[PDB]
């Protein structure tokens, strides 16, 4: 039968099948349970609205956001997002198709064992595997060795991978990502005299970011080209009949990644975070990582990101180093594409954990099966 | 207290709420907040004189709603 | 014959060694045989532990012949035709590294069961007297076994002086394969002796510590990376075992009469063996093969004491989880090879 | 003259040190040539020319020196002090001249171009000395990063400025000119103490001036007020090329500028001039018949003479320092 | 030049060193090479029953004035 | 009670509201309706029409100042108000613009369509040129309006555009973008598509200028690269444009470059200034307005003086007036005409049309 693959990540869940060159369904990771009896009053054998429709009705249905930082947190509300994945959306049964899952970088041994349990104990899966998002975002690009910069809605990470193995002594997590930008962009646009509310009029602002925003190679040159010329300005027509102007706020938004001080944080940006993760490794493997940096994720999808990640890692690094930045255009879904691949491979028939080894060993088999 | 104006080479006025004692590095810090310009790229010129970072708005007789001026140091390239 | 594709795609792996072979051959058999076969498996354990890999392979290759009625037919085409090509790089031999860091926690396991830390509280006398320049004893008693490790690991401070006499008389320590290239500490999380950047189970991982980087001089005159290609090791030939015997010898001679001298000497030797493969300092062979030296056995064998050498009976727990590692790594390569013979397409 | 050898071995001597220490050794048509080459940072022509010379005339030369000077014969822009003095002295040499290569109003006319070319905020001048001419032409920074930019991009050399953005502040110094703050100096040259700026090198640039012109001392990395000067000079050329001696006028304009950018602590000779020795900028001049001597002078004796004295007192002490610490080391 | 200390070996040969309390053990180990010929990688300095570390200063260990440290040269026989 | 001002022009329709500085929207004058049945999913008009082109079949209603097909101008007036200005034309009065020498019937169907298809409360049409002159503070003079598809040299004496003198050159920016392209195709560069044509429009309206003397720069160019700037094509191609710069705007001065056997804009303006009474020629020569988007090349202004002052009597002051606000002076002409307090009475009241027909414009609009 065919496989089912899911990327429980950050804000949005990418699900579909193996072989598919694209995720069939990409919905949120939100669960919206009731606010007060009176909304349960009503109709339904349904308690919570999960996913795409939770956000539609949410002043009535108060919600939970599980896994917003990559690690699951609510294991009851996550049984739900996997129901809007193989049941009420992406419809075919869990029992019929084998599932590949993607854990966050550095997933706790315990959060792992529940996915193994929830999968066999609640979903009767034939077989299961839990892998790391980043190990699979490199298999998309055809690599088995290198460093990944996975960026989602809420968690960004730098994961070194030496032969399928992300090296835990060097996994670094940034915790600044997609929302932190939209919210900066909201605020830096709220100051331009083009204000937006912080309750759902801010999705219009999530559209200016992906659509009309880029990483600026020299922020400081980029600032000068803005106060002398209207050559860098672009225009947005709001869904509410208002056309606006953007400019400097465009490139100031994806700078939070390179320079995190914009949000008040005292952390270090992706270029620093990448160097520090490469050097938390041995000198023998550092060369194969500098030349193999995969920008994966969707916050890593601003045009120019790999040209600033060349300039910012060429400057931070030794001079004998080749820095190849690989940002395939499908970085938005590279954890996916590579989960589709792993699962469509024919040598993989073995690693899927079987329900026969689940019953014999427990959910403490993920550790001895998944790598 | 007071309000001062700063005009760029595109012709845009940024408005600042300052005091006669605010340093020029304080004004240069308010333009980083409101506009993003690192405060080092900012060069401020009132009176045909580039202003000093350790000096105050009343050491230069900027007062009222005075238009000051801003250029961005193009470096690194 | 379905789940045996895996044990054959593990042989398409270029890096299969002697250890990987046995650890898979045995599982293929066990998971295909089921009987009368528990003198094979218990013995293959003893053989794998002693690093007598082909004494074991001869059993497998023949078993495969005697029980070919039972055996899947073409596995031995690939189980064999692979066996002649087997070697062990003692740099890259971490199936055994996993094994021994597991075997180290199970050697500790059994030692905690023998709680009588009397010997360590009375080896605190051989120390003081045998090695004069160091802070005396433990400053206090040995109450736990983690402070017994501390004592045993203070016999490193007895070095380059009191054991130099005993390091001569050794026909093997002159044959060290170490280096002074002086590579220095790197981060790791893989436990014990295994490599920092080598797979590990999410449940064996210990916290991140900076561990050393030690290399091999490959221009030595048969000094153990070639004498024993099998042993996986970090820094060769111990070095402080000759310093254990300085403490132990005067101890054993003072407390030779005490009736549980064996009960208290194997404890010292086995705490050492284990707390070195557990702390990363050495490998079993690096600690034992120093003591398998005849001159060292002398005082032991004249005190009517023997050495188990940290040998144990139920290492099925340790054999296992080493089988799953090899599997995880071997078909690991496969997905990788098929990933890249699809990228090149 | 055996200390003109001891002088050479111990120090971090560089190419300027070599030239000066050797030419005084020899001195004590070929020499004036070497002085037409030093000024023009043409140091490899000379080291070999001098080296062949030490062979042409080995007569009246001691042979310890030929055997050392051939042997030891690197200029680090960061610390090359032997050019730093020479040029700080030339800055004042060119200066003396422009007051005796007089003017009444070659700058009083150029005002018309400042006020016109850059009138947006900047001071509008409304000049009877050569410090008010300086004050005027030194106010060409007020044309900043706006009108200068159109022609800064037509530059191949420019984006190789090896200046850092790490501004490190102002340090005090009593040394005039391209200088070094903690620099040995003569008690006759030291100037009233001021705060002198500290800038540093990026050195992560590729093909940066500092890497490719290692002969130019470092004070800022290339100069970009010069393009602004050339913005004001084009208007002057335009409105004053029918003028008979504007070719004389314009020279002092750019010769006072290089005069004043070397003694006011901003730039090395070529950090100001090899920006203007770019084909596109001579073109403004060349097509108006204004060939430019970029300040190369005839009486260069004055500076070169004192540099050798500076070098000697630097090379010689370096060594007594080693003999003080080979006498105190040996204790 | 302001903290004379002493390094005793296994011969009893007490060497005399002039250091400061902010000097690292690698700096001491360098001076025991400049005066003795021993590469800093054979040296093993022990004060307080401790193999001192090479990044730690003399006052990360209480090595004060005229304190006796110990040198055990390593027979890394290669 | 906000009036609307719309410049239907060959090319861009610049439209807005009466009081302010600049047009709200300046979208193209284009209508697209499809060719096959991928229609399974009305009309597409504007930037959409050009974007969705590939399925749409475009018709260009105003491409010479004249409206032509009207069932398609009804749709660029729909877009203007309903989906660009976002207004109901029924409540807001309007100001439309017309071409010089516009056919009468073609100004009766604008009255109809505004009063019968949009219910304008009131409307008025003025000539695009009379409006570019009012923005300049002038009621008497000569406007040259060169926008995208037509060039007109229109004399105006006290608000009235003299129809006996109005001359028209159908050479303009549509043609100019296509010359830069052409002379650059013969440079080694590739300009063929309707998407590479737009870039040539950017290279043109950003890098091209008019010279005061053609030959004395063609020389400046072939001996000295003091003109060759560059241009970053957004697909990684900083290309070289030198002589090609001024050779484009000057095909207006030498209409023979494009094959046109006509008179350049410096000559088309002499004949128009002297097809009028000798008595007013002094007020035209000292009142030449350069309005338009093709009259927006740096140096077009001073070149008109050279050229006109040499084809003219020497006692005539020539004053070329090129407001820096040239591109949209026809709009700002109405943004100010319509906003005038006295103008309210010159509106063709909806009522009046109903009563007098669309032949009213002729008795209100002039």
């Amino acid at each position: 039968i065919a496989a089912l693959v899911i990327d429980n990540g950050s804000g949005m869940c990418k699900a579909g099948f193996a072989g598919d060159d694209a995720p069939r369904a990409v919905f949120p990771s939100i669960v919206g349970r009731p606010r007060h009896q009176g909304v349960m009053v009503g109709m339904g054998q349904k308690d919570s609205y999960v996913g795409d429709e939770a956000q539609s009705k949410r002043g009535i249905l108060t919600l939970k956001y599980p896994i917003e930082h990559g690690i699951v947190t609510n294991w009851d509300d996550m049984e739900k997002i996997w129901h809007h994945t193989f049941y009420n959306e992406l419809r075919v049964a869990p029992e019929e198709h084998p599932v590949l899952l993607t854990e966050a970088p550095l997933n706790p041994k315990a959060n792992r064992e529940k996915m193994t349990q929830i999968m066999f104990e609640t979903f009767n899966t034939p077989a299961m595997y839990v892998a790391i998002q980043a190990v699979l975002s490199l298999y998309a690009s055809g690599r088995t060795t290198g460093i990944v910069m996975d960026s989602g809605d809420g968690v960004t990470h730098t994961v070194p991978i030496y032969e399928g193995y992300a090296l835990p002594h060097a996994i670094l997590r940034l915790d600044l990502a997609g929302r932190d930008l939209t919210d900066y962009l909201m605020k830096i646009l709220t100051e331009r005299g083009y204000s937006f509310t912080t309750t759902a009029e801010r999705e219009i602002v999530r559209d200016i970011k992906e659509k009309l925003c880029y990483v600026a190679l020299d922020f400081e040159q980029e600032m000068a080209t803005a106060a002398s010329s209207s050559s860098l300005e672009k225009s947005y027509e709001l869904p509410d009949g208002q056309v606006i102007t953007i400019g400097n706020e465009r490139f100031r938004c994806p700078e939070a990644l390179f320079q995190p001080s914009f949000l008040g944080m005292e952390s270090c940006g992706i270029h620093e975070t990448t160097f520090n993760s490469i050097m938390k490794c041995d000198v023998d493997i550092r060369k194969d990582l500098y030349a193999n940096t995969v920008l994966s994720g969707g916050t890593t999808m601003y045009p120019g990101i790999a040209d600033r990640m060349q300039k910012e890692i060429t400057a931070l690094a030794p001079s004998t180093m080749k820095i190849k930045i690989i940002a395939p255009p499908e970085r938005k879904y590279s954890v996916w594409i590579g989960g589709s691949i792993l699962a469509s491979l024919s040598t993989f028939q073995q690693m899927w954990i079987s329900k026969q080894e689940y019953d014999e060993s427990g959910p403490s088999i993920v550790h001895r099966k998944c790598f | 207290s007071m309000q001062i104006f700063v005009k760029t080479l595109t012709g845009k006025t940024i408005t600042l709420e300052v005091e006669p004692s605010d340093t020029i590095e304080n004004v240069k810090a308010k333009i980083q907040d409101k506009e993003g310009i690192p405060p080092d790229q900012q060069r401020l010129i009132f009176a045909g004189k580039q202003l000093e970072d350790g000096r105050t708005l009343s050491d230069y007789n900027i007062q009222k709603e005075s238009t000051l001026h801003l250029v961005l140091r193009l470096r690194g390239g | 014959q379905k789940i045996e594709l895996s044990i054959s795609l593990s042989l398409d792996s270029p890096k299969l060694d002697e250890s990987d072979f046995i650890l898979l051959s045995v599982k293929y058999l066990e998971k295909s045989l089921g009987k009368e076969f528990s003198g094979f498996f218990e013995d293959i354990e003893k053989l794998y532990f002693k690093q007598n890999y082909k004494e074991a392979i001869e059993k497998i290759l023949d078993f495969c012949k005697k029980n070919e009625s039972l055996l899947s037919e073409q596995v031995v085409q690939r189980l064999a035709e692979v066996a002649p090509r087997l070697k062990s790089n003692p740099k890259d031999n971490e199936s055994r590294r996993l094994y021994e860091t597991l075997y180290a926690d199970h050697l500790e396991s059994v030692i905690k069961q023998e709680s009588d830390l009397s010997v360590f509280n009375e080896l605190r006398d051989s120390y003081n007297a045998v090695k004069p320049e160091y802070a005396v004893t433990h400053e206090t008693e040995i109450k736990t076994l983690d402070e017994a490790k501390q004592f045993i690991l203070s016999f490193v401070m007895l070095n380059d002086n009191v054991e130099l006499p005993l390091k001569a008389q050794s026909e093997r320590y002159p044959k060290k394969d170490r280096s002074r290239e002086e590579l220095g500490n790197t981060p790791s999380a893989n436990p014990g002796i295994m490599k920092p950047n080598s797979p590990n189970f999410t449940d064996n991982l210990v916290p991140v510590r900076d561990v050393p980087k030690i290399a091999i001089n490959e221009k030595v005159a048969g000094g153990y990376s070639k004498t024993k290609p099998t042993t996986p090791f970090v820094a060769s030939l111990s070095g402080t075992t000759y310093s254990l015997m300085v403490v132990l010898t005067d101890y054993i001679e003072k407390h030779k009469t005490d009736k549980d001298i064996e009960k208290k000497v194997n404890q010292i030797i086995n705490l050492w063996i284990s707390s070195y493969i557990k702390e990363g300092y050495h490998s079993y062979s690096e600690v034992v093969d120093v003591l398998t030296e005849p001159f060292l056995q002398s005082i032991f064998d004249k005190a009517n004491i023997k050495l188990n050498y940290g040998v144990l009976d139920d290492t099925h727990a340790e054999f296992r989880k080493a089988q799953d590692y090899v599997f995880g790594l071997t078909i690991q390569s496969a997905m990788h090879h098929e990933l890249q013979e699809r990228f090149k397409n």
